[PDB]
């Protein structure tokens, strides 16, 4: 860990040992990163396979992926039926359970039925589309469940129907189970002691549903790289590790209950009884975590929020160094999307500018599916101090979300990390978003970290749902640009980037449009797509192919080769540096791993033996050693 | 392969003497066919060829 | 366009309710006004009740930290206002008739 | 064409050669006479004022101007009267009593019961868990060292429609797909004439809920009626009921034919293109169409109407469209031999298990599949 | 220039009598056993299409 | 309080029962015990319009201000080159580029004739 | 000049590996997504994500099938027994060592 | 047409019906003696 | 590969006439007139209307594509035989295209003149939700270059914006690489068992 | 009531002179972030437009009106009782909002775009 | 690894000029241009073989399995 290149040499490693991979039965394997939906932000998806689920389901819907503070996900879809009925979908074990939304909303807090009506219909009281869809929702509940007159009596009801499925205990009352359903499922990025904020978000998510079915909100594309983030390696590794030490607590219960299926000897205050129980449970969890890394098979009876069960870990290859340093810079959309033959997910988009490399993707079957990150694209690792941001929005023009009672696209819902904190206008919203960017890159205000992304979305005729979204959490995608006031550095994510104006060179900065400029136009490329010499002169399928040819060269795997035991190593003997090279060749230290040699090359058709991609090597060059390798 | 996606197999280890020598006396190590260039448009290789010769001199 | 100040008042006399749109209680009602003793902009609690309805309210633990509200009283002659540092009681209303539960498990 | 012998092509067409003395104005007006007109296509707005007391729904329709939809569709305003009063409200009051029957019966699920699966496929949950990440220089390394040009599951719906057909019996659980089918039992105008008052009287007397009706016969610009339903009923999204029924109510559809269009001619052939096949109905339009020259790509329709030799010549003409589009010139001697093999029984057989059945040699049959 | 790791050293084979299979008495699959080049389904159709009956036999 | 076709209580904010599904002139709250047998708010209208994107037709597209339909001959690919069409001696011919095969294959150029209209296929 | 190969700086670094700090710091910023992700399991606020995660799965309980043997009251018949509640409150990955 | 753990024992009927099996693998698609394969190479002098 | 100094003077001036082409097409499609300026707010309302429809905005991507493809074929028609430094026999680049040895006149034009309109899925460059085709461009930028018209060439280089759009068109053919394989395999077997 | 501890109740409230005459009275609901001390501010520049440039102790302040629910409460005589202001609820007349602003600087376009 | 003995292209003996070249850049503080011409490397096929050498052997020699540490 805290170790010098001199000490890595003495302890039988390379002097620039990179790490980041597990050694499992000798084979070096690593956890592949993924692309999943951005956390804590209600997307506005339309999807044709919701009417394939049941009768009168529309294709409309609101989908939120809520993460807990231990990085465990929970996805809640909010459907729209053609009745006017609105439901609430979740998945608890591997099953899939639906509930009416006013059964949640009247269980989250004590609600007058107009505070449901006012929370959705904030103003725009006289909108005929909207005040009619909602009196099929309050009326349709009071009709169907007429014996629910307050908050506890629906928690009595909901904990009764959901008692067996949560494997709840016979001492728990129904409002202890029914409270646990609302603490384990709905909008869990707010947690316990956050019932009012889980109630403000669902009323936001209902107007976003109703403003989607009215065609006032463009549907959010879940491939558009502003609505998706990175599931990191070790974060997955501690999501599966929680579920294995949850099965360990269940096998203790399953072992004690198989002692009261018999009648042997049970006193739960006996120390020697406990050791008899715990010597029988298979407690070798580190073999269940090795088996994940050994195979890739995510096996969990609990069921994680990810929709495949394979390919989570891959073999870190060492056929050269360019192959190896590109595994750690590789991201993937998921194994579920290669099954399709609709090629929308494979298409390169403008919102991947500086986050995903346009060049460095594999030719062939994972073309578009297996893109790599760009050069200066840093992924967030921990979250930031956001407990001081609400006090700074209140110093600005924000009226709080506890007093205002006003919703819909006519205003600018200020949210940080998926918690609605207040409401402003749209003209005030752009001033708040811009002063926060000036207070961020000017590092004077204590509560603004530089990694906070300020996602202002201005209003527009039938565009994206306007608001002001601020994110600071884990696993985001960040890259630096130069803010044009102060000539500082600004950390910009992909949700921000759609509505900003980032000039490429300084010479192209036009007046009164650009607030940001790139540091270098080479920051949008990969590592390996950036080492192609003069790569703006080739045709684009030829830059993408060097990114596949260069991984498969035989070069230098490393210099500590007398202390390893690998299935295959290819090693080029006589490497040379390039005379023609990029300056990022030196910054990554690719001289330690010479991949290739210089050759006096004559472009000539002389022999007749070279057509159709054939080449002629010199014989005496070969005899004197020329690309010799073992 | 060069660094521009111009891969090709070795067709023949061609002997030294019957291979075009230069005014300088240099004989090339690799002969590449000029017909591989129009269909591929790798002009990053035509500029690498005279940037690596200026840099060697 | 300037307007001066009549007077400055600190002590809690005036409060502001935050109810649903159209909360029109029977006007024979009194309100309790509580205050947690911690010597800054403190968190206040409402309570008030008639024979049929009953309600408590409270201030927001987050937004009462660094956002503060003032009630002003303007004489158009004198072109100056007097100030009264008022909280906001974010309040709900419960029904005294309907507070029943059931057998708390399936038994 | 070659496989599966499609009786139902997904996009059937019909080429209608117009005469030499018909003109282009006369031909575009003719396309408007054949092309179907949904009642949705002549409506600008529907303004539903719902009031209560009996739930008195008032439906006001705003058409486009009469000089506009009579150019765009050649639809007279008398035909709007003769579709609203005789087809629309029969569909509208059918959708209402269906929706009140939904109101009393089914309004709530069972909370706590798991619904079935969400987004998995019918099989294997993915294409391949490991081989789906093989690049074309690595996947051509696995298809060079072995004879691996085959695909186990060739991944086709026509293969699946060749896997799914030819049902079990008529003595099954459902003999004719039987179900219940039971348990039924601005402006401010007035001053109609005697005619529109008496048209309204038999319109109310022949529908279930009409109770008032009017139609703008002077301009053809609006329509108006007042569905006054029961008082027991509750809130009902009437505008979503109307938008479905307007998109389904046909004004003028020649059957099996959706839309005709007059494209740019190839080599002096002034023709039409008809999205759908109905040979029997185009025979009665001989004042505009040379009926002895109409050409389809639905081979199973030319077989049914013009015999087996015209079905043969359609096969060689429609295989050639597939190759001449890509500028690929196969010979006609190869296309004649396939079309003579597909029509060797006098029917339209394809190359599949069902076509292969009528054959002499059994080792050809056993070795196929 | 660069040199790629996938090389043509593990490609060729030649068969003259070889080991056979036990059920069908046909030549055996395997570059390790050095036998079994496959005249498959499509290569049979080429030999019918030439009309040569004794190259198919 | 009356908002739209809805009516709410002034005490518990509760949605009142539909004033014509009940017996004669007595509606009350269920959380509160409301005092409305007066039925003072009877007649309620909700004027609702269909959507402006609800009935799509070719006549509505002409009511748009932007152009919604290219005409018979408003599309001519100007990307032309003097590739000789030999079936009539035509020089001007349209073109269009892609990369279909693996990325070790030359560019695929898609030609299109102008006068005779006879198509051509060019691999490399 | 335009670029330079660092042909005395390379050779002085091959012979003498750096004793204080790694050269080429952009190569350790390439895997900071991977290493920092694993570091958050055992470090950061709340003792990492694993100690913060074992409390989201708090209690797995059962009961016995034996009475309290109290007086004849209504809690004597509808009674399960004494109640264990097994829990995990701290998880600690050690470091690779070896033992014999 | 019998019952099987996950994938039961193959019967004599199911040894016959796919691309593999018998009737297409060993009757239309036999492997031959006196054959060879190799990488090909260009030559203008033949 | 190099043009002569006269011929390199021509293509600068012919491409100087395409700086005002993305707006003449954008004002034609919206049925405005008299050359409304690019930042006219009524135009920016109209261009947002054709951003939200898919049967529109291929209208703008067929008008503006044809209106810049003319400037593409005016540069080719004046430069590649006559503005080159080396004429036909000695220019081996042209002599490999005219012979049919390897290449075409399209390949020679993208080297010496300009790449041109990089057209995606038949239409043109895709746009964001914000009316921006890259983060470097103004929203609803009426320009040929913002719509993906590469005025650069492979001899001199393509700018970082138009480098990116050519990477989009390089990928849309490469998704039709894997769907090629098992199309006609089963179709030909099923023919060759009957016609056998 | 007052179930979590610490909730001192209030007894010695002052009298808010809401007259109800007919000179006249207007009841406002001005707003402040807590960073400014209200005794130390003396005037209050307020306009019906946003033209409300105020600056206190090197801090740019901005008073914003928003004309287009919150209920005023006043004590009875001395006991708390906080009864609802009305005439027969009370809607206010004007609501204001002090907002701290900053001046983002003009981009020095001469230095920042080098040819 | 170690310096090649001969030039690949022409064939002039190059492997005796690597330790001389590192003195011409350290002691004499010359550029790469004059340090090659003083050693007699005058054809650019053999100038590019001293100029471009990586000398990876000094990185391999640090892993000695035949001595302690």
């Amino acid at each position: 860990n805290k170790m010098s290149p001199y000490e890595l040499v003495q302890h039988k490693e390379e002097s620039d040992e990179i790490g980041g991979y597990f050694i499992v039965n000798g084979i070096e394997k690593l956890i592949r990163m993924l692309i999943v939906q951005r956390r804590n932000h209600p997307m506005a998806i339309i999807r044709p396979s919701f009417a394939n689920r049941g009768a009168s389901y529309s294709h409309y819907g609101i989908q939120i992926r809520s993460v807990r503070p231990d990085q465990t996900s929970q996805t809640n879809v909010l459907h729209y039926l053609n009745d006017g009925q609105v439901t609430f979908r979740f998945s608890w074990r591997k099953n899939e359970y639906l509930v009416p939304v006013v059964m949640i909303l009247k269980a989250l807090c004590h609600t007058s039925d107009r505070e449901i009506f006012d929370g959705i219909i904030g103003n725009d009281v006289k909108d005929s589309f909207l005040t009619d869809r909602l009196e099929l929702l309050l009326r349709g509940f009071k009709k169907r469940y007429p014996h629910l007159q307050n908050r506890t009596q629906v928690l009595q009801y909901l904990g009764d129907k959901f008692r067996v499925v949560f494997q709840a205990s016979p001492d728990q009352s129904d409002l202890e189970v029914g409270q646990e359903v609302l603490d384990r499922i709905v909008l869990v990025h707010l947690g316990k002691d956050g019932s009012q904020d889980k109630f403000r978000m669902l009323l936001f998510m209902i107007r976003k549903l109703y403003s989607l079915v009215a065609g006032e909100c463009s549907p959010d594309n879940p491939d558009a790289t502003q609505h998706q983030e990175v599931l990191l390696g070790g974060f997955l590794y501690g999501m599966i590790l929680k579920e294995k030490i949850d099965e360990y607590l269940q096998n203790i219960i399953a072992q004690v209950r198989m002692d009261i299926n018999r009648g042997m000897a049970i006193n739960f205050k006996d120390k020697r009884y406990m050791s008899r129980v715990l010597m029988r449970v298979n407690e070798n969890i580190g073999s269940k975590m090795q088996y994940f890394l050994s195979t890739g098979n995510l096996v969990s009876q609990s069921g994680l929020d990810l929709q495949q069960v394979s390919g989570y870990t891959v073999v870190a290859e060492k056929i050269n160094f360019y192959r190896f340093i590109s595994h750690f810079r590789m991201v993937h959309r998921g194994s579920f999307f290669a099954q399709l033959k609709t090629t929308t997910v494979r298409k390169l988009l403008p919102e991947s500018w500086g986050f995903l490399c346009p060049v460095h993707t594999p030719d062939g079957s994972p073309c578009g599916l297996l893109n790599h990150f760009a050069h200066k694209c840093r992924i967030s690792t921990q979250q930031s101090d956001v407990s001081r941001i609400p006090s700074i929005l209140y110093s600005l023009g924000v009226a709080p979300a506890s007093h205002t009672f006003a919703a819909g696209p006519s205003l600018c819902c200020v949210q940080i990390d998926g918690k609605i904190i207040g409401w402003v206008s749209h003209e005030q919203g752009k001033i708040i978003a811009d002063t926060l960017r000036y207070w961020k890159v000017e590092g004077k205000t204590p509560g603004l970290p530089i990694d906070l992304e300020i996602g202002y979305v201005p209003p527009s005729t039938r565009g994206q749902y306007p608001g002001l979204y601020l994110f600071g959490g884990h696993s985001r995608m960040l890259r630096p640009v130069r803010y044009l006031p102060l000539d500082k550095e600004d950390i910009v994510g992909p949700f921000e980037q759609v509505y900003m104006n980032i000039a490429v060179t300084p010479q192209e900065i036009q007046n009164n449009v650009h607030t940001h400029v790139e540091f270098t136009p080479t920051n949008i490329l990969s590592i390996l797509a950036n080492l192609t010499p003069f790569s703006d002169f080739n045709q684009s399928p030829r830059n993408m192919y060097q990114c596949q040819m260069g991984k498969q060269t035989m070069g230098t795997p490393g210099v500590a080769l007398c202390h390893r035991s690998d299935n295959k190593l290819y090693r080029l003997q006589t490497g040379q540096t390039p005379i023609v090279k990029a300056n990022l060749y030196d910054d990554y230290g690719m001289d330690n791993f010479p991949n290739g040699f210089n050759a006096v090359v004559a472009v000539i058709s002389y022999t007749g033996y070279d057509m159709d991609d054939a080449m002629i090597i010199n014989k005496s060059a070969d005899e004197r050693g020329f690309g010799y390798g073992t | 392969s060069s660094r521009h996606g111009q891969k090709g197999v070795c067709s023949r280890k061609w002997p030294t003497i019957d291979m075009p020598f230069s005014e300088t006396g240099i004989q090339p190590d690799i002969i590449i066919n000029p017909h591989a260039f129009p269909s591929r448009m790798t002009i990053g290789m035509f500029v690498e060829s005279l940037a690596g010769k200026a840099g060697a001199l | 366009s300037e307007i001066e100040i009549e007077s400055v008042q600190d002590q809690p006399s005036v409060a502001v309710g935050s109810f649903f749109k159209g909360f029109r209680a029977p006007s024979d009602t009194t309100f309790d006004l509580y205050k947690k003793k911690k010597s800054e902009k403190d968190e206040f609690v409402l309570h008030g009740e008639n024979e049929r309805l009953e309600y408590e309210g409270y201030t927001d633990s987050s937004s009462q930290a660094s956002n503060q509200y003032v009630v002003g009283l303007f004489n158009p002659e004198k072109k100056s206002i007097q100030l009264y540092k008022a909280p906001v009681l974010v309040s709900k209303v419960v029904s005294k008739s309907s507070k029943n539960l059931r057998g708390p498990k399936i038994k | 064409i070659v496989m599966t012998a499609s009786a139902a092509i997904k996009t059937p067409q019909m080429t209608l050669p117009i005469w030499n003395d018909v003109s282009d104005e006369q031909a575009d007006t003719f396309c408007k006479s054949i092309s179907k007109v949904l009642l949705s296509e002549v409506i600008d707005k529907v303004i539903v004022t719902e009031t209560t007391g009996a739930r008195s729904y008032v439906i006001h329709m705003r058409f486009f101007d009469n000089n506009e939809y009579s150019e765009e569709y050649d639809v007279s305003k008398e035909e709007l009267q003769n579709v609203i009063s005789n087809q629309f409200i029969h569909l509208l009051e059918a959708a209402i009593v269906k929706e009140i029957k939904k109101q009393k019966r089914t309004t709530g699920p069972d909370i706590g019961v798991a619904v079935p699966r969400l987004q998995t496929d019918v099989a294997n949950s993915s294409s391949n868990s490991k081989r789906l990440e093989e690049d074309n220089d690595e996947e051509q390394s696995h298809k060079k060292t072995k004879q691996a040009v085959s695909y186990d599951e060739p991944d086709e719906d026509e293969i699946e429609t060749m896997r799914e057909a030819e049902k079990s019996s008529d003595e099954e659980g459902i003999d004719s797909d039987k179900e219940s089918d039971s348990d039924s039992e601005v402006e401010a105008n007035n001053n109609m004439n005697k005619v529109q008052r008496d048209r309204q009287s038999a319109i109310i007397s022949h529908h279930r809920f009409i109770t008032k009706y009017n139609f703008d016969d002077e301009s053809g610009k609006w329509c108006e009626f007042k569905l006054e339903l029961a008082a027991d009923t509750e809130k009902l999204l009437m505008v979503n009921i109307v938008e479905e029924i307007c998109r389904k109510s046909i004004i003028r559809q020649i059957p099996h034919i959706d839309r005709c269009v007059h494209p740019e001619p190839e080599n002096g052939k002034r023709v039409l293109v008809t999205e759908g096949v109905n040979f029997q109905a185009m025979w009665d339009q001989e004042a505009f169409i040379d009926v002895d020259g109409i050409t389809s790509n639905d081979v199973a329709a030319v077989l049914k109407t013009y015999g087996v030799e015209a079905a043969r010549n359609t096969i060689v003409n429609e295989i050639n469209n597939v190759f001449s589009r890509y500028a690929i010139s196969v010979s006609f001697r190869h296309l004649d031999l396939i079309a003579d093999m597909m029509t060797r029984q006098g029917t339209y057989l394809a190359f599949n298990r069902q076509g292969m059945e009528t054959s002499t040699s059994s080792f050809m049959k056993m070795s196929y599949e | 220039y660069q040199r790629l790791r996938h090389m043509v050293n593990d490609k060729f084979q030649v068969r003259s009598t070889g080991p056979v299979n036990s059920l069908t008495m046909q030549p055996v699959k395997g570059r390790k056993r050095h036998g079994g080049i496959r005249v498959g389904e499509m290569e049979r159709d080429a030999l019918i299409g030439h009309g040569t009956s004794f190259l198919l036999q | 309080s009356v908002v739209g076709s809805l009516i709410f209580c002034l005490d518990c904010g509760d949605l009142l029962e539909n004033p014509n599904a009940v017996l004669g002139s007595n509606v009350e709250c269920s959380q509160c015990k409301a005092i409305y047998p007066k039925s003072q708010f009877s007649n309620l209208k909700v004027v609702t319009t269909t959507a402006d994107d609800a009935f799509p037709s070719s006549l509505r597209a002409k009511k748009s201000v932007v152009k919604t339909s290219l005409k018979k001959n408003e599309l001519k690919d100007g990307a032309t080159i003097k590739e000789k069409c030999p079936q009539c001696g035509n020089e001007e011919m349209n073109y269009h580029t892609l990369q279909l095969r693996s990325a070790d294959e030359g560019a695929t150029v898609f030609y299109t004739c102008t006068s005779c209209g006879y198509k051509f296929r060019t691999n490399n | 000049r335009t670029a330079d190969f660092r042909t005395l700086e390379r050779e002085s670094r091959f012979i003498n590996p750096p004793k204080d700090k790694s050269a080429f710091p952009l190569l350790q910023e390439a895997v900071q997504p991977h290493i920092g992700s694993f570091n958050a399991l055992t470090e950061g606020p709340d003792g990492g994500l694993l100690n913060l995660g074992v409390k989201d799965i708090g209690e797995k309980v059962i009961f016995d099938g034996k009475p309290l043997n109290s007086e004849d009251e209504i809690s004597n018949s509808g009674y399960l027994g004494n109640k264990l509640s097994v829990s995990v409150e701290q998880v600690s990955i050690a470091k690779p060592m070896s033992n014999d | 047409k019998a019952q099987s753990g996950k994938v039961p024992i193959p019967g004599v009927k199911q040894a016959l019906e796919k691309k593999e099996g018998l009737f297409r693998k060993h009757m239309m698609g036999k492997r031959v003696n006196y054959a060879a394969r190799s990488v090909i190479s260009p030559d203008p002098n033949i | 590969l190099r043009l002569t100094a006269e011929g390199n003077k021509w293509r600068t001036d012919i491409l100087k006439t395409s700086v005002d082409t993305g707006r003449e097409a954008a004002a034609e499609v919206t049925n405005l007139d008299k050359d409304t300026p690019a930042d006219d707010p009524e135009l920016l309302k109209r261009l947002q209307e054709i951003l939200r429809d898919n049967n529109k905005s291929g209208i703008l991507d067929a008008v503006t594509s044809s209106k810049v493809n003319a400037i593409t074929s005016q540069v080719v028609s004046k430069c590649v035989p006559d503005g080159t430094m080396k004429k036909f026999p000695c220019n081996s680049m042209q002599a490999m295209a005219l012979s049919g040895a390897k290449g075409s006149n399209v390949n020679v034009s993208q080297i010496m003149c300009l790449l041109g309109q990089q057209a995606l899925e038949g239409r043109r460059v895709p746009v964001m939700v914000s009316g921006k085709t890259l983060p470097s461009f103004k929203p609803y930028e009426t320009d040929a270059m913002a719509g993906g018209y590469v005025k650069g060439r492979f001899y001199s280089g393509i700018k970082p914006q138009e480098y990116y759009f050519h990477c989009m068109a390089g990928r849309e053919g490469l998704i039709d690489t894997a769907v090629k394989t098992s199309r006609s395999g089963y179709l030909q077997r099923c023919l060759t068992k009957q016609l056998e | 009531f007052s179930i979590p501890d610490g909730f001192k109740k209030c007894k010695h409230l002052k009298n808010f002179p809401l007259n109800g005459d007919n000179k006249q009275q207007q009841v406002w609901l001005i707003k402040f972030p807590s960073n400014v001390d209200i005794s130390k501010l003396k005037s209050l520049p307020v306009d019906f437009e946003s033209s409300t440039t105020m600056t206190i102790d090197k801090h740019d302040y901005k008073i914003m009106d928003d004309t287009d629910n919150m209920t005023l409460l006043v004590p009875s005589e001395s006991k708390e009782s906080l009864k609802i202001a009305s005439t027969a609820p009370l809607q206010f007349d004007k609501v204001f909002s002090v907002s701290e602003t900053a001046k983002i600087p003009a981009i020095d376009y001469s230095k920042v775009r080098v040819p | 690894m170690i310096v090649p003995v001969r030039c690949f292209s022409c064939g002039k003996v190059v492997g005796d000029k690597w330790e001389s070249y590192l003195n011409l850049l350290q002691e004499d503080e010359l550029d790469e241009g004059t340090a090659l011409s003083r050693l007699g490397l005058k054809r650019y096929c053999c100038r590019r073989m001293i100029l471009t050498h990586v000398d990876l052997i000094e990185k391999f020699l640090r892993y000695n399995p035949l001595e302690k540490r």
